[PDB]
């Protein structure tokens, strides 16, 4: 099966800064990746789909990147409404899978 | 002309057909084989005296002009017969004017009751692009 | 408005099997596929399976042989069936909507604990 390995397990950082996150796949996924984001208590909210595309609502300092077998997910100038959780997914053909989950801190 | 399944999602990814509105390249290779059974020449006269053409099946009462359908309002404003080539350019130009955001592959009839629901991925898969 | 809730029976024997369901609305069941994932508490995500919208199903490889996933169109409803309980299957189980290769809508989840 394909395994996401993504990193990092934890990120600590405060409002107005830009991180990143990382998932690369064991095999290539051919940019069927998505993000998810999970706040505490919460169901996981589709953030972004094939690899680069926001969902509806999603703000415009989200955004992906990748192809292959490398991905990522950048945060720019995050906000109080984006501490939490992240998870990536792969949806090139079964079984699926999702990255071991990123958890963006305050600082 | 007859596509590959392969072929043809390399072509319609070459014309901006992958995630357009939305909607992942397998879409349009299934509705491809369900409407056209990936022929360029393909044609399907209806009960309504509007047929259908090409690859993707665009309809002369809606989409493109056959002059000889009743009601025409040619929206693609192009003649049907320049949609059975073996280039996909005029059909995949009218297919993304159909489509103008996601539940616009609803238009074709093969696609909502063939693939919506499918593993449309299962047509590209293994195929380089 | 697209919705799912996973309903569930809360504390199962592990001398037992599972049963959850997942009632959905606001679409049909047959134009989307349905995937179930779970969550063990402070832990990720892990996948379990899916049912497509033409009832083809798709599980997780090491959990195959105790998953079974069906559906129900006519009354909105798909299920997830597990045997062979672990005090490891403790988790909060979700349904969620799958539209072209992202899981856009999903329940709020049901909690599922492991007993003796």
């Amino acid at each position: 099966d394909i395994v996401l390995t993504q990193s990092p397990a934890s990120l600590s950082a405060s409002v107005g800064e830009t991180v990143t996150i990382t998932c690369r796949a064991s095999g290539n996924i051919h940019n069927y990746l998505a993000w998810y984001q999970q706040k505490q208590g919460k169901s996981p909210q589709l953030l972004v789909y094939y690899t680069t595309t926001l969902a509806d609502g999603v703000p415009s300092r989200f955004s992906g990147s990748g192809s292959g077998t490398q991905y990522s997910l950048k945060i720019n100038s995050l906000q109080p409404e984006d501490f939490g959780s992240y998870y990536c997914q792969h949806f090139f053909s079964t079984p699926r899978t999702f990255g071991g989950g990123t958890k963006l801190e305050i600082k | 002309k007859v596509f590959g399944r392969c072929e043809l999602a390399a072509a319609m990814k070459r014309h901006g057909l992958d995630n357009y509105r939305g909607y992942s390249l397998g879409n349009w290779v299934c509705a491809a084989k369900f409407e056209s059974n990936f022929n360029t020449q393909a044609t399907n006269r209806n009960t309504d005296g509007s047929t259908d053409y090409g690859i993707l099946q665009i309809n002369s009462r809606w989409w493109c002009n056959d002059g000889r359908t009743p009601g025409s309002r040619n929206l693609c404003n192009i003649p049907c017969s320049a949609l059975l080539s073996s280039d996909i350019t005029a059909s995949v130009n009218c297919a993304k004017k159909i489509v103008s955001d996601g539940n616009g592959m609803n238009a074709w009839v093969a696609w909502r009751n063939r693939c919506k629901g499918t593993d449309v991925q299962a047509w590209i898969r293994g195929c380089r692009l | 408005q697209v919705q799912l809730q996973e309903s569930g029976p809360g504390l199962v024997a592990p001398s037992q099997s599972l049963s959850i369901t997942c009632t959905v609305s606001g679409f049909s069941l047959t134009g989307y596929g349905v995937n179930w994932v779970r969550q063990p508490p402070g832990k990720g995500l892990e996948w379990l399976g899916m049912i497509w919208g033409d009832g083809n199903t798709d599980y997780n490889s090491a959990l195959k042989s105790r998953l079974s996933i069906s559906k129900d169109n006519s009354k909105s409803q798909v299920f997830l069936k597990m045997n062979s309980l672990h005090t490891d299957d403790t988790a909060r189980y979700y349904c969620a909507r799958e539209r072209d290769y992202r899981l856009d809508y999903w329940g709020q989840g049901t909690t599922l604990t492991v007993s003796s």
